[PDB]
RNA sequence: AAUGCCGCGGAGCUAUCAUCUGCCGGAUAACGGCUGAACGCCUCUAAGCCAGAAUCCGUGCCAGAAAGCGACGAUU
RNA sequence: GGAAGUCGGCAAAAUGGGAAUCGAUUCCCACUGUCCCUAUCUACUAUCUAGCGAAACCACAGCCUGGGGAACGGGCCAGGCAAAAUCAGCGGGGUGGCUUGUGGCAGCCAAGCGCGACGUUGCUGGCUCUUCCUAUCAUACCGAAGCAGAAUUCGGUAAGCGUUGGACCCACUAAUAGGGAGCUGGGUUCCUACUGAUGAAG
RNA sequence: AUCAGACACCAGAAAAGGUGUUAGUUCAUCUAGACAGCAGGACGGUGGCCAUGGAAGUCGGAAUCCGCUAAGGAGUGUGUAA
């Protein structure tokens, strides 16, 4: 009756709040602004949820909601903004940045390694030996039982005699080159910890000082 | 002891005849049979790709030994001339004016002694003794007249029916001066001659011959060395 | 069994005509043609 | 599979002279005397055409006269001799003076042991077992 | 060419029978 | 080959090289394939396709509904039951057991017909025992004697399905 | 001797009772794909394309419009 | 080869005959163109010719397809078509747009408008003949299936080509698929068409 | 429309199917960035408990709770003996 794309559906029963969620995030942003101190600006990064939970553990709360939603709730104009001189702070407020309550030394120094993501550049030129696959690139003192990985890899490999074997060596990563999705997915099965979580503490919206520096 | 099939048939004795001086293979089918025979006897004795009377049962139509060869009456002049040209000079060929045309079925002959169909003609018996230079004896095998088809002969061993008795076994061995064993070829087929062709130093049987049967033929023919 | 109208039978018949199996007809024609 | 079962070679077209209902002589030493033709293998769909056999053809046979235990089986039979004259492909015309045949299993090795009388070479070539156990092959 | 399996033109009994039984259908639904 | 030999082959040698992408493509284009089938096919195959698509469509609408609120010759031509018998009553058309369905209990019991009282279409058929639509027949109710009315036509349906008068 | 009877009997006729002969080019259907939108993904289809059945159309074979025709020869 | 034909030894050949059961039937042997499977030979007719020379029948005639409410017909409608004169054969011509593959009773829902759809649960006539259709038994090519191979099941396109021999039975066969539009048995007491043959004429 | 329509209450099939097209009616989010697309997160108590050779959300039996949120369902499917 009409050439239109089909919209499949499932039985998840986990529908989101949408506008209600945005309103709740705005209310939480206002509460975080009204919170006591420590005036942090850091919400998330390429790090995993486990890293975010670990960071939140050293606090008594990291929360930003949708990016620029809290900035819109606060307001670019100082009259709408709860803080002072927030006109310049709103422009700097981009990406995943949020407040917390618990610090500076841990954020500056403690940067746990994590699996890399696409778009960045690999720290070196990772290569994979030919023949049977190596789980840890020779660091395992490495089972070859990843038979389903032979079908799900797409690399030049053939499942011979129940063991995934690569006909020729394939360089997974190259130094100075942007990481693609295929390279990132291939490196996910290996130990490529090319990441370093960071935080931003340029300024602090103190109750008395009210000096949000841009250092 | 080797296993071979002419075309897709277990009967190689019917389609070929083997002696201690030459080999004969059927013509017009697949030469894979000729190829197999040449692979084991090409450097020893000549192999002739021949037919007898425009027919491929040359094994059961012609009987011979290391000395001479016999052909039936129905053998054409061209084929007889072909056989003479192919075979070497020290081998003689003879036409037989025998009523029983199937020479390979009525005569089982080794290099020294031959046992023949009981009702063979006297003139046939005399020319057999003249050409083959063997002692000829009229007797039946397990009460069965077709000696050439129901018994296989070599210089050092021979086989007969499993239906023969022990006293018949002893009498046949005594009259042939060669060890004789009651056995079967091609997995229970009692046509030993049709399923087996043997010279004094090698043996050919059908591919359907059992391992036990091959061991029996090897044991009687002393072909391990 | 496939007939003569078979497209396969036509195809390998064409393959026979594409090779030396018809070259015995070319030189055959050339012999009378020259003489 | 019975139709061309263990033939070890194709047969040339031969004059048919033994149709069904034919009565014909047993040629082996198994003990049977006479055979009655019931059907012939490899006959297609020809309207009103009486099924017929030639030398070396395999037929369904009933032992009309013979040993009782040889009977009560519709047994395959190989027509080895035929009275009707037929053209051998080399050109000569042949005809044996009686119609003879042998009792054989479907595989192609007979129950008999020795054939009394002449054997057509066409029969002996499609059936190496008959050739192996034949006495005179013409 | 018609290019059909069934003719698009109808017989006079058939066309008359529609007005015969279409009216009865309205009578039945009434 | 023993037991699960093919996945032993799958385990040892892998699956066919193009299987995953071919099945992905086939599943993707199945949406167009179903519509092409619906618009091209004719006859019985179209009609069974129509009925099965209606069934599945109503079925998927119901489960998405269930997903919703959970989230929230003088012879007798009629079958008979056993001078006056001038006509011929065939024993073939004759019947002896009927499926009587209780009204309150809602259970159908196959019981023999004790007798027939009267046929509303024709009282003459009552003497012959001809069972017609609406005919009154009495059957034993010990396992449940009570009367009942025929709820169908024995001549057409063949099976005498009746509703108990209770 | 109304073909007296019998044997052989050329020629002719004839017998799957005898012998010979029975072939290749396109377009498709089921179906398998390429590119590719519609619908920023996908997709054999919508525009196009490829392979593809003893199928359809031709070639071949038979007839030759007796109201279809051309070339050539002679022309009282 | 020897009743395999036919409802069946009708008719011929054996010269008709041997044994059983109640002249009939059956059986075994015997015979044969009833048959496989038709071929050949002779006479007459038919053919042409010379002579003679009718009759039945006759509103008028003469192509087919679809329609003409019916009765579809040859005349009417719309088409295919359509070329003199003839010869010999053979006999053809003298009632739903129905219907199909999925049973009857009761209850529960309930997209919706007291009904209420699908579901869901409760119980007992045969012998030969031209052509067409596909709704395909086999052959060709495909898809699916514990489809390892072989063999096989189901389904799709497909009607080009085949779909037998004997008394539901038993064989063969790749298969023995289903239907539409000259003859005989047991059971109740002129013209036109088709096919060949000439034939005036730009 | 690879078997269109000229049909004539379109009444027998008729109840309906279609990723064919054009119009509408009623509800949805949307420069606080809409749908889609690519990048990533899609977690940790926890392999919750019976159930078992082997079942870790996904052979199978009731849910199906929580720390974090911007969100990670005692889990939508594939898959793995696990």
């Amino acid at each position: 009756p009409k050439s239109r794309r089909s919209k499949v559906l499932t039985l998840a029963q986990t529908e989101k709040k949408g506008h209600e969620g945005k309103a709740a995030l705005f209310s939480g942003v206002q509460q975080s602004l009204d919170s006591f101190d420590y005036m942090w600006i850091f919400d998330v990064t390429n790090m995993r949820n486990t890293y975010l939970k670990r960071i939140r553990d050293d606090w008594k709360r990291i929360f930003m909601g949708k990016t620029k939603v809290m900035a819109k709730a606060l307001g670019h104009t100082p009259e709408e903004e709860h803080a002072e001189n927030v006109s310049k702070l709103t422009k700097l407020l981009h990406g995943a940045v949020g407040l917390l309550f618990t610090v500076i030394g841990y954020f500056e120094s403690f940067v746990q390694n994590d699996f890399a993501r696409a778009g960045a550049v690999a720290p070196f030129t990772h290569v994979i030996p030919a023949g049977p696959v190596y789980s840890r690139a020779g660091q395992i003192p490495l089972t070859h039982t990843l038979e389903p990985q032979v079908r799900q890899l797409g690399m030049p490999t053939v499942l011979k005699n129940g063991v995934v074997t690569l006909l020729a060596d394939f360089p997974l990563c190259t130094e100075g080159q942007q990481l693609d999705s295929r390279q990132t997915r291939l490196l996910k099965l290996f130990g490529i910890t090319a990441a370093e979580f960071k935080v931003g503490l340029l300024g602090y919206y103190s109750k008395k000082g009210a000096s949000v520096e841009f250092l | 002891a080797l296993r071979a099939q002419f075309e897709n048939s277990n009967e190689i004795g019917v389609f070929s005849n083997l002696t201690n001086s030459y080999a004969l293979v059927a013509l017009g089918g697949s030469e894979n049979f000729y190829s197999v025979f040449e692979a084991e006897l090409g450097d020893v004795v000549p192999v002739v790709h021949t037919t007898i009377g425009g027919t491929r049962i040359i094994g059961r139509l012609t009987c011979g030994n290391r000395k001479g060869l016999l052909v039936p009456s129905s053998t054409t002049d061209n084929e007889l001339q072909h056989l003479r040209n192919s075979l070497p000079d020290p081998v003689k060929i003879q036409r037989v004016d025998e009523r029983l045309s199937a020479l390979g079925n009525i005569v089982a002959c080794n290099d020294y002694v031959a046992l023949v169909h009981p009702d063979i003609e006297r003139e046939t018996e005399e020319i057999i003794a003249d050409v083959l230079d063997v002692e000829v004896f009229r007797q039946t095998v397990a009460g069965n007249v077709l000696t050439g088809s129901y018994c296989a002969l070599s210089n050092q061993g021979a086989l007969v029916h499993p239906r023969t008795s022990i006293q018949e076994q002893d009498e046949l061995s005594s009259l042939l001066q060669v060890p004789l064993v009651a056995g079967t070829i091609n997995r229970g087929s009692d046509v030993i001659g049709a399923g087996l062709v043997v010279n004094d130093w090698c043996a050919f049987a059908g591919l359907d011959t059992t391992a036990t049967e091959l061991a029996v033929c090897e044991s009687i023919f002393k072909l391990q060395d | 069994t496939s007939g003569p109208r078979d497209n396969n039978r036509n195809k390998w018949a064409k393959k026979h005509l594409k090779k030396g199996k018809r070259a015995k007809n070319s030189n055959f024609s050339k012999f009378l043609k020259k003489k | 599979s019975r139709g061309r079962g263990a033939a070890s070679g194709t047969k040339y077209r031969m004059t048919l002279g033994l149709p069904v209902q034919a009565i014909m002589n047993c040629a082996d030493n198994s003990g049977a005397k006479n055979l009655y033709i019931v059907s012939v293998f490899g006959t297609g769909a020809r309207l009103n055409r009486l099924p017929a056999a030639s030398c070396g053809d395999m037929v369904l046979a009933t032992v009309k006269k013979g040993k009782p235990d040889l009977r009560k089986k519709i047994m395959p039979a190989i027509v080895v001799r035929q009275r009707k004259a037929w053209r051998r492909k080399d050109g000569v015309y042949l005809y044996f003076e009686d119609n003879a045949g042998v009792i054989v299993n479907p595989k192609g090795e007979m129950k008999g042991s020795a054939i009394t009388g002449p054997v057509a070479k066409e029969c002996a070539d499609l059936w190496p077992r008959i050739a192996s156990n034949a006495g005179t092959v013409v | 060419v018609s290019l059909k399996k069934k003719s698009k033109r109808r017989t006079t009994r058939l066309r008359s029978r529609i007005e015969k039984k279409a009216a009865e259908s309205k009578r039945k639904q009434k | 080959p023993q037991n699960e030999y093919i996945e032993e082959s799958i385990r040892k040698h892998g699956r066919r090289f193009d299987h995953e992408e071919r099945k992905r493509k086939k599943a993707a284009r199945e949406a167009h394939d179903a519509s092409l089938y619906a618009q091209k096919t004719r006859g019985i195959k179209a009609k069974l396709y129509q009925e099965k698509r209606r069934k599945e469509k109503i079925q998927m609408k119901k489960t998405i509904k269930q997903h919703e609120e959970r989230n929230a010759k003088r012879m007798i031509t009629k079958a008979t039951f056993v001078k006056y018998e001038r006509f011929i009553r065939p024993m073939a058309l004759r019947q002896k057991k009927a499926n009587v369905t209780h009204k309150e209990l809602g259970v159908t019991m196959q019981l023999p017909i004790i007798g027939v009282k009267k046929n509303p279409q024709s009282p003459t058929y009552t003497q012959l025992g001809v069972l017609t639509k609406g005919t009154v027949i009495e059957v034993n109710v010990s396992e449940l004697g009570k009367y009942a009315q025929i709820t169908n036509n024995p001549e057409l349906d063949g099976c005498v399905n009746a509703l108990l008068l209770t």
